[PDB]
């Protein structure tokens, strides 16, 4: 259902929207 | 019996027979609701997500499926047996003889910084696989 | 039937109901009214198993050499973090399959949130 | 041409015109998603620390009240459009006010409060820099 | 429109067609043109501007990690890690970064037939 670059873009915009909030 | 029952649709749905992961504030925390597996080169992945990406998840994989061999490239790691059995060689980054280990429920095998390593599982049913970076 | 009956007297053994490191090696030693369980890993103590007794509760700690993971093997825990700096404590609630990273220097405390008896991994990094 | 046309779809990109992106070390402009936090637009370069440098996309005249360097001292340098910046000091009671237009760039060191505001009727955009 | 113009204006000054872009001044050091902002520590945000095919010899991140952005144009980049024997080639375009690690050796050449600008970022 994904490719290892396609789980590299979801997991990384899985941690944006949980982490990104504590960086700015 | 509660915890039992939380206890038991944790493993099914890591089994892969669940609608929905454990549903579950605190970014410190990540919920068995954030195991969400993804099919990746025909293997069943999910991951919790966390600080630091993909430090620690679990691999579901099919009767008899095997993964072939890959290197330890950048973290070490840990692969640490949730449900079923698995065969695991491990060859280091010298000699050419490889270790052959046999993993039931509960059991862990330790594989260091370069170390190249393959997973089969060893029986007709869905084996799950703790893997800790 | 057989795997599945395996895993069910894993999980009651460590809940205390009657290089490869193996479950059966896991030798559980009691430190302050506790029950710790580790896997022998190069480096000690690195992935172990923390038992609780109903209500029991662990003296807050400090993650000072290393970071933490504790991940709930059983049950449900209250952990309570102190971060760097912060005054405030946070309060977490988590049960099977939740899991917390503790950073460096943070102060945490866990008490085990039920009458049963609960399992939680601890895994360093 | 080329060159002035790839320049010229970057920038709208960043001021979220166009819908399309600019097609180990390296974090490549394509790569850069939009995440809005806290009702501002977000997008970061993937850097061994993260978030270390990054675009912050504003609203007409959208403002973001004071916060503190808290951690990591920044730079603030404006991509697009215009911007009026407030700083206040460690135990200084009066802020001093900034104009930055674009190419502008203003230091603020760590401990000092901060603030932003997009100063005209349309998208501006501000890189940030932190060290 | 007032604001894109702008812009415009400032890309084509680095181009060679508070600290604003004004106090900006550039100097070139090794036939190379370097427009610094005024920072506390010295020369940590600043301007690299290319001649077309202009190269940069090889140089080593000492006491500083490095970021190169690419303002305008196109960039070949090489850099050798330490202990790492291969070098690794790397293309960037207008709003492509890479991170230069302390002590790896990297060097710049612009790899087109225009002037292109960097921007070298030092956290």
């Amino acid at each position: 259902t994904l490719t290892e670059q396609g789980l590299g873009k979801i997991i990384g915009e899985r941690w944006a929207r949980k982490y990104l909030k504590y960086h700015i | 019996d509660e915890q039992e029952e939380a206890s038991t649709k944790l493993m099914q749905w890591l089994r892969g027979v669940g609608d929905a992961p454990p549903s579950a504030e605190n970014a410190s925390v990540s919920s068995a609701n954030e195991l969400i597996f993804y099919q990746v080169d025909g293997i069943d992945y999910a991951f919790y997500n966390t600080k630091e990406k993909a430090m620690l998840g679990y691999m579901r994989f099919k009767p008899y499926q095997k993964r072939s061999m890959k290197q330890a490239k950048v973290h070490p790691l840990k692969l640490l047996v949730q449900f079923g059995e698995f065969n695991v060689e491990t060859l280091a980054v010298g000699e050419e003889k490889e270790v052959h280990s046999v993993l039931r429920v509960g059991d862990m095998i330790e594989i260091d910084r370069g170390t190249r390593y393959s997973i089969q599982n060893a029986i007709d049913k869905v084996s799950v696989l703790m893997c800790i970076r």
